[PDB]
């Protein structure tokens, strides 16, 4: 439990910050920065798309994966010349689902 | 297995044992040193002038052919006598090997 | 005879190599990086201690008296200071494999004295 | 109880004999038997006891 | 390590070979297509790639 | 084929003093199975059975 | 097995080894370099040029001639390289692509020595003193092992081991 | 056989901690940095390592180790899962804050007495009422987590009966006792 809690609380954020910002250029050029993770409680989305809280026994019975969605704040800055830059922050971009350890701090 | 009295007398069995077991000079050498000892008449090692002079105060070899570099090897009594080995034999083996 | 040391060039701190002054028949120590030369004080250039006879009392350090995992004795008092208690232990260096010889170190603070019986 | 007492006496004796051999090794009184390093003679003797 | 090199003059790949003349402490690199040759002092640590690097450096030194 | 090794520095276990070549230190179990082993005797007998 | 405190890269392993007149020569297996480098060349590439200054990182008490005799064959072997730029060139000639200019080979060697060799000691510029001391400690440990003054390490000893749990594994 | 293993009952595995509080304490406690020393200082000083980095040297390692232990036993700037090993013969102090070390709680012994006293048991016997916990027992400096690498330096009583006076004293300088 402690090892999983350290992974969610500290290690994911470090890995997201340690990755180099990515530059793109054709000239006009773009760079993106990943700055802050968020993890919800485990949730499942039905065939109609509505989120609801998935309990572990439902995951065992329906053969679901007990997991939570991970989000990251992304900043994009646009560069070309004259410092005519602008920044767009795409807050809470959904990045994927993380399997949750049962009875961990992030389990229901 | 041994023949004759060498099968009863432990000292003769040990003599054959020494005749079989490989002994190199390292097994019987305590230390070695290299010196700049340019005149055997006044050896830079002090402890051995008394014998060294006896070899050079006779004509069999010429100091004009002597290289000034000395190799000095110290042997130890226990390993020599455990093998009944003599320095005359060691010198004979050296001169057999290098001429 | 004891090992022969390294010695260093005064002008450039690289190590000096022995060479003879052929026309003068004296031993130099000479640099290979610069023209410095010196006369040798010891005529021994190489020593090989094949028996590897070395005194463990040089390798022992007094701080070992602080080790709580070492045995302590009152039967072998310190000659240098009369203190009753010493730690004792066997030789640690390898190749001296055979001897079970004990070495003692005084436990009195600032008496780093070490001996063998 | 007699058997247990004789067993305990034999063990106590063997432990004192090992202490004696250890003291002889520490004092360098223990002499190597032929063909064996002093460590191996000590081990042979303790295992014998 | 690689022991055959692209010629700096004629751009043919794997066209240069190194001869380590240890006894004279000199190394010769020669191109088989254009027969441009270069000689450099070599040490016992020196290897074909050090001779090639010396040749490329001498070429860039001549461009100055 | 040898007595219990010094897997700790000069020790079989941190319960013994260094350079203890004595019987208990090196794994002589002096108890019987009816008396039951002491904790160090137990662990050395597990080392043997392994 | 060097790993930076934050896992920005995987571990990189440095080996310093003593090879089996003939004498005991010490060499380094550095990462991204195709050939073992004499340790004294690695020290010169880190900018320690005189033999004394190098040995001051390897032999902390000079009144110990048995260690001096054991480093001496390596001071002999590297004596042909005496300046930092020649040492960085020597290292960069290896691993780098053969055709690149002198500046790129020097830069490649500096990049390996900063970022790939001993990253746990530092990946910054001006870390060369820290790196020289730790690489000197590695050679010193090797000398103590060769002289039998310190026991070889046990791969079974659980102090020398780590358990990767669910967190590190994920 | 032997390749698959199972944890002992009280075994804990370290989760990992950042070393910077310790480096900051050491620089405030007479450690000398490698960039500042002259090499001649190293022969009689102690090398200090933190997570394997040789960070400095120190000239009085006994008082440093006493201070470091006194910090760990107080839940101070050194967390309970930090290992601190002095090699007295090699003159090395090695400090570990990394993950994956296997460790276990031991009782502290001083002057051949347990630091655990009746007042602790009497507080633990009403744990459901007084909210006194194992964590309070560690915070009182009575229990210490010791790793395998630190056990090499520890002297363990198997029971408090080893602490008693005896007709021949096997050891008189125990540091810890098994629970
Ligand atoms: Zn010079
Ligand atoms: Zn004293
Ligand atoms: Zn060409």
């Amino acid at each position: 439990l402690d090892s999983f809690d350290e992974f969610i609380q500290m290690s994911v954020q470090r890995i997201v910050e340690d990755a180099p910002p990515i530059d793109l250029q054709a000239p006009p050029r773009y760079l993106l920065k990943f700055e802050q993770i968020y993890l919800s409680k485990p949730t499942h989305w039905e065939r109609d798309g509505a989120p609801s809280p998935m309990m572990p026994n439902e995951a065992r019975l329906r053969n679901l994966t007990y997991s939570a969605p991970l989000y990251v704040d992304i900043t994009k800055t646009v560069i070309k010349e004259g410092e005519e830059q602008l920044q767009t922050q795409h807050q809470k971009t959904f990045i994927g689902k993380i399997p949750i350890m049962l009875r961990s701090t992030y389990c229901l | 297995f041994l023949l004759g009295q060498s099968a009863r007398d432990a000292e003769r069995a040990k003599d054959i044992l020494c005749r079989l077991e490989h002994t190199t000079l390292r097994k019987v050498t305590a230390n070695t040193a290299i010196y700049y000892d340019p005149n055997p008449q006044s050896t830079v090692v002090a402890e051995d002038q008394e014998w060294v002079n006896v070899y050079y105060e006779m004509p069999d070899f010429d100091v004009a052919r002597i290289s000034p570099w000395l190799l000095r090897v110290e042997l130890d009594r226990k390993h020599m006598t455990d093998r009944k080995l003599t320095m005359e034999q060691i010198a004979e083996k050296i001169n057999a090997g290098f001429g | 005879p004891g090992f022969v040391g390294i010695r260093f060039c005064q002008e450039c701190n690289n190590m000096l190599y022995p060479k003879e002054d052929k026309e003068n028949r004296i031993l130099l120590y000479a640099c290979r990086n610069c023209d410095y030369q010196q006369e040798a004080d010891n005529s021994c250039i190489y020593v090989n201690k094949i028996t590897h006879e070395v005194d463990e009392l040089t390798q022992i350090i007094a701080d070992v008296s602080q080790d709580p995992t070492l045995p302590r004795t009152e039967d072998h008092p310190c000659q240098k200071c009369g203190h009753k208690e010493a730690v004792f232990f066997q030789s640690h260096s390898a190749r001296a494999e055979d001897a079970m010889r004990l070495y003692y170190v005084c436990t009195a603070p600032h008496c780093g004295h070490r001996w063998t019986e | 109880s007699k058997t247990y007492q004789d067993i305990q006496n034999t063990i106590k004796k063997a432990k004192q004999d090992v202490i004696e051999v250890i003291e002889k090794a520490h004092n360098n009184e223990l002499e190597p038997t032929p063909g064996n390093t002093l460590r191996q003679t000590f081990e042979n003797q303790v295992n014998r006891i | 390590l690689e022991t055959q090199f692209t010629c700096p003059f004629c751009n043919h790949e794997k066209s240069c070979d190194v001869k380590m003349d240890r006894a004279r402490n000199t190394g010769v690199i020669s191109c088989t297509v254009c027969l441009e040759e270069f000689q450099t002092p070599i040490t016992y640590l020196s290897e074909p790639v050090d001779v090639y690097s010396d040749w490329i450096d001498a070429c860039e030194a001549a461009n100055q | 084929g040898k007595r219990i090794p010094f897997g700790f520095k000069h020790r079989t276990l941190p319960h013994f003093i260094k350079d203890d070549y004595g019987p208990e230190s090196r794994g002589f179990v002096e108890n019987s199975y009816l008396a039951g082993l002491t904790p160090t005797e137990f662990f050395f007998h597990a080392m043997g059975g392994r | 097995r060097s790993c930076l405190e934050n896992s920005s890269r995987p571990t990189s392993t440095i080996w310093v080894s003593m090879l089996a007149a003939i004498g005991q020569r010490i060499v380094a297996t550095l990462p991204y370099i195709k050939q073992e480098v004499p340790i004294i060349i690695v020290f010169r590439a880190l900018g320690f040029v005189s033999d004394r200054d190098i040995l001051e990182h390897i032999i902390y008490d000079f009144e110990d001639p048995e260690m001096m005799e054991m480093v001496k064959p390596s001071l002999d072997e590297a004596f042909v390289i005496q300046e930092q730029n020649v040492a960085l060139n020597f290292i960069g000639s290896r691993g780098a692509k053969p055709g690149v200019t002198k500046e790129k080979r020097i830069k490649y060697a500096k990049e390996v020595l900063q970022k790939e060799m001993l990253p746990h000691v530092g990946v910054s510029d001006f870390c060369e003193t820290k790196k020289a001391y730790f690489l000197g400690y590695m050679v010193h440990r090797l000398l103590l092992a060769a002289l039998g003054r310190r026991e070889l390490d046990d791969r079974d000893h659980y102090g020398n081991k780590r358990l990767d749990l669910a967190g590190p594994l994920l | 056989v032997g390749l698959v293993k199972n944890l002992a009952l009280m075994a804990y595995i370290s989760v990992g901690s950042q070393p910077s509080p310790i480096l900051e304490f050491l620089e405030e406690w007479s450690m000398e940095n490698l960039e500042e020393i002259s090499p001649a200082a190293i022969a009689d000083a102690t090398k200090i390592f933190v997570n394997g980095c040789w960070v400095g040297i120190h000239k009085d390692p006994e008082q440093l180790m006493n201070t470091l232990r006194k910090l760990r036993r107080q839940m101070d700037i050194i967390v309970s899962e930090v290992s601190m090993i002095r090699d007295i013969r090699e003159r090395e102090i090695r400090i570990y804050t990394d993950a994956g070390r296997i460790c276990r709680p031991l009782l502290i012994v001083e002057k051949q007495k347990l630091l655990l006293k009746k007042r602790h048991i009497d507080q633990l016997k009403e744990r459901e009422y007084n909210n006194y916990s194992w964590q309070d027992l560690v915070a009182s400096g009575v229990v210490e987590y010791i790793d395998t690498l630190e056990e090499e330096t520890v002297m363990l009583a198997m029971t408090p009966d080893d602490l008693q006076e005896k007709e021949v004293a096997y050891c008189s300088t125990y540091t810890h006792c098994e629970i």
